[PDB]
RNA sequence: UAUGCCAGCUGGUGGAUUGCUCGGCUCAGGCGCUGAUGAAGGACGUGCCAAGCUGCGAUAAGCCAUGGGGAGCC
RNA sequence: GUGGAAGUCUGUUAGAGUUGGUGUCCUACAAUACCCUCUCGUGAUCUAUGUGUAGGGGUGAAAGGCCCAUCGAGUCCGGCA
RNA sequence: GUCGGGUGAGAACCCCGACGGCCUAAUGGAUAAGGGUUCCUCAGCACUGCUGAUCAGCUGAGGGUUAGCCGGUCCUAAGUC
RNA sequence: AGGGAAACGUGAUUCAACCUGGGGCCCAUGAAAAGACGAGCAUAGUGUCCGUACCGAGAACCGACACAGGUGUCCAUGGCGGCGAAAGCCAAGGCCUGUCGGGAGCAACCAACGUUAGGGAAUUCGGCAAGUUAGUCCCGUACCUUCGGAAGAAGGGAUGCC
RNA sequence: UGUCCCAACGUUGGGCCCGGUGAACUGUACAUUCCAGUGCGGAGUCUGGAGACACCCAGGGGGAAGCGAAGACCCUAUGGA
């Protein structure tokens, strides 16, 4: 477990109507690279969900701050806001 | 677990629109074999089904500009998009005016102030057009 | 407005329909008659010769 | 000569018509009237016939309503068949 | 619309006849209802 | 030696071919009117379970009589 | 001043229509469609249902227009191989 | 649309909650014509569904439309027999 | 009585529905019939027959289709807005089915579209396309004219908030 | 005033890659062609040369006198209306 800053300038990428949603997938990508995990294996709690949809599927916030925790015998992480 | 029917049923009891109907999210087991509407009553009191609020709009910002321009503010040339006429009917304005003066007329007539021949020269003249409102009557009656 | 697709959706009147007397959806319900059996019309059943190559 | 009744009609919804209203319900011939099925009722089981509702289905046939006397128990009647 | 009752029993038959040819059917003659309709595919009569 | 060409082998796809015939086609002989005593035709019903065909008509794949027939039948 | 006329004006009110883009589409969403622009919108107005007029005949403020994707003579079957 | 969860052999699209959205003469409510059981329940996924499907207007089976006072029914219109 | 967890209000303005009047128009005159009233009251009995589900549409209708087409009625008084049944935003209500998704800063090219210095129609058959102007108030308004009009001619100024 | 000088950058949906679904047009044969010539005078196929290792992806459409429609023009028929 510990406390990791996502940089989600790169949901810029993808059309701007739909920012909301590349931003929820770079956080999975993020957290299953930074905790050598699966991505299929990573799960973000709602209040990440609710911190990224703010201001509407085509206004996301520029970073991050997300408190994620690993561990079980498969491996898996568990994520949240702060 | 399905539970559409079962949004259905409780919209018809808590008599309310589907979209406002709440389902406990830890009790679909429980809601899922909920077949009748008495055993959606029996749900419902239990808590497990609920009905969200509906809102109203709110009209704090619209009082506040009523007021203003009650005052006579926030009326000046840009902000004005009708006609003149549209903004106040000129017939209607001329009926206001019109039975105005006549009202006016007739309480000096009965109250013995006029003359039924001055009352019928003023009354006419009223009838023409000849005063703009109550008070130009009066002045005018004032010699 | 055009005479195919669009004039299509207009056709919502019942004019044909089945008959009493022969079955046949042949009834038109405006005019009474039956426009494959004659009933309506007349007492004979409706017939033609044409109605089969001439020399059978 | 056709008969009014043809036979009981049971299913959840007559049942309950049964139990909490004390009325039967039958498939019947579809030239049957309210009142000749009313007759036939009481002919047939001995009852007093308070009120008849019909309905022409779309199994094209004539379903009837019968409501009985507070005096008779439909369960009751419907029971010994 | 508004039908008659002759109209409704003719639209009963044509449902009636809708049913599926009995399974036993299919034993007794060692081994399909040619007849069968759809409200929206097909179009019945009147 | 990939992509691939020609022919064949095993398996498929397809339903030709051969064989078969409960259906047709044509000829010949016989026979030949029905209906208000409601025909022909159609509709809807009718079966333990029955959708289609056939039969039948609320007595509804059937009722009665006489003769035939026969230990099976529905 | 009153009054409120008008095959009167503005108007994507409803509703009716369709000038241009020679735009999009053109094995289409569609055998006549889509978008913007545009015209009419108290009247010779628009519109629903019922009803009448039938093929050398209708109907036509006339374009040979329209009479069920069919018209300088409908459709079907027959004449007919 | 997204994040969690539910059911299931199987879930991007079946259901629950949250967050985010769309429709305001309509993408809401009641109905005429027309359709004809498409309605409701249960069980299903071979068929139908612009992908998938545990879902469905699909498949199988059951069930469902209750009137003196709502229509019809009565009257007559253009007009028809 | 009913209904509501509860309270279970009182006044006002503007007033669709509905009621009732006044005016004007016609080389146009705006149905008929059944029925009802006229013509009291009590009690009782009778009131049969047919329709009744559901869709009513970017999937239940017509268009071969779960078709961007076509298809009548009423909801025309929900809030802000404003002249408004206009735009835009928001309720009640409905929906995420104008039903395939995943991925590349996602190249060329195409459909829609935004912003372009200086020049300003040189482009083109042609200003086609795009743009310019714009609501409201005040001032002011030519030729011509059938005296109605032309006319919002033109041109000029103003516009928020407190 | 990006119509133009004279084009640039950007936005959304496609285009491109991946999973799933999954048609049609067209097809005498052969076919890697190019330059000339020849030929019923408008040749990928004949002749002479030249060039040419096979396969695949994307592209804009030069050629196949490309595909689509037994030329609507013109003439001819002891044709039609
Ligand atoms: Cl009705
Ligand atoms: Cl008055
Ligand atoms: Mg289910
Ligand atoms: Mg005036
Ligand atoms: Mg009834
Ligand atoms: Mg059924
Ligand atoms: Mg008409
Ligand atoms: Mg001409
Ligand atoms: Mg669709
Ligand atoms: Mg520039
Ligand atoms: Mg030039
Ligand atoms: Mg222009
Ligand atoms: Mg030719
Ligand atoms: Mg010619
Ligand atoms: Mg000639
Ligand atoms: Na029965
Ligand atoms: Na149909
Ligand atoms: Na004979
Ligand atoms: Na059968
Ligand atoms: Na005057
Ligand atoms: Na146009
Ligand atoms: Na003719
Ligand atoms: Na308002
Ligand atoms: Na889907
Ligand atoms: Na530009
Ligand atoms: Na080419
Ligand atoms: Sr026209
Ligand atoms: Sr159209
Ligand atoms: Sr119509
Ligand atoms: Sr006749
Ligand atoms: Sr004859
Ligand atoms: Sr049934
Ligand atoms: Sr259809
Ligand atoms: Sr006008
Ligand atoms: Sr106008
Ligand atoms: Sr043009
Ligand atoms: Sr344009
Ligand atoms: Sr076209
Ligand atoms: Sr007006
Ligand atoms: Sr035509
Ligand atoms: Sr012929
Ligand atoms: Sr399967
Ligand atoms: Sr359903
Ligand atoms: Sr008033
Ligand atoms: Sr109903
Ligand atoms: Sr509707
Ligand atoms: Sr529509
Ligand atoms: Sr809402
Ligand atoms: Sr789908
Ligand atoms: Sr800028
Ligand atoms: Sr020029
Ligand atoms: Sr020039
Ligand atoms: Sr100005
Ligand atoms: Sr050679
Ligand atoms: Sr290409």
């Amino acid at each position: 477990e510990r406390v990791v800053t996502i940089p989600l300038r790169d949901a810029r990428a993808e059309p701007n109507h739909k920012r909301a949603d590349k931003a929820m997938i770079l956080i999975r990508e993020h957290l299953a690279k930074h905790f050598s995990v699966d991505e299929d294996a990573v799960r973000l709690d709602p209040s990440i969900n609710e911190a990224a949809w703010a201001r509407g599927r085509a206004n996301t916030p520029s970073k991050i701050r997300v408190r994620a925790a690993r561990f079980e015998e498969e491996g898996e992480a568990i994520v949240e806001a702060e | 677990t399905d539970l559409s029917a079962q949004k259905r049923l409780a919209a018809d009891v808590l008599d309310v629109g589907k979209n406002r109907v709440w389902f406990n999210p830890e009790r679909q087991g429980d809601i899922a074999d909920a077949i009748t509407r008495e055993d959606v009553r029996e749900l419902v009191d239990e808590g497990a089904i609920q009905a969200k609020d509906k809102k109203g709009n709110s009209r704090g910002r619209a009082r506040e500009r009523q007021k203003k321009r009650a005052y006579g503010h926030q009326k000046g040339a840009g902000s004005r998009k009708g006609k003149a006429g549209a903004r106040q009917n000129s017939k209607e304005d001329w009926e206001s005016r019109i039975r105005a003066q006549r009202t006016k007329l007739r309480e000096l007539r009965d109250e013995g102030t006029l003359s039924s021949s001055q009352y019928r020269d003023l009354y006419d003249k009223a009838g023409g057009g000849e005063f703009d409102s109550v008070a130009d009557l009066e002045r005018y009656i004032d010699a | 407005t055009g005479a195919g697709t669009p004039s299509q959706g207009k056709k919502n009147t019942t004019t044909h329909t089945k008959c009493r007397r022969c079955g046949e959806k042949s009834y038109h319900t405006k005019k009474k008659v039956c426009s494959s059996c004659g009933f309506g019309k007349s007492a004979k059943r409706r017939d033609y010769e044409w109605q089969s190559k001439a020399g059978e | 000569s056709w008969d009014v009744i043809k036979h009981p009609h049971v299913t959840e919804k007559a049942m309950n018509d049964m139990d909490f209203q004390n009325k039967l319900q039958f498939a019947v011939d579809d030239r049957a009237s309210k009142g000749e099925v009313a007759d036939a009722v009481e002919e047939q089981y001995d009852v007093t016939v308070e009120q008849v509702n019909t309905q022409n289905t779309m199994d094209g046939e004539k379903k009837a309503v019968v409501r009985l006397s507070e005096d008779d128990d439909a369960q009751e009647v419907a029971s010994r068949i | 619309g508004k039908k008659s009752k002759a109209t409704k029993k003719r639209l009963a038959k044509l449902d009636n006849q809708n049913s599926r040819v009995p399974a036993w059917v299919m034993l007794k003659t060692d081994r399909r209802n040619h007849k069968r309709r759809h409200w929206r595919r097909n179009d019945t009569d009147e």
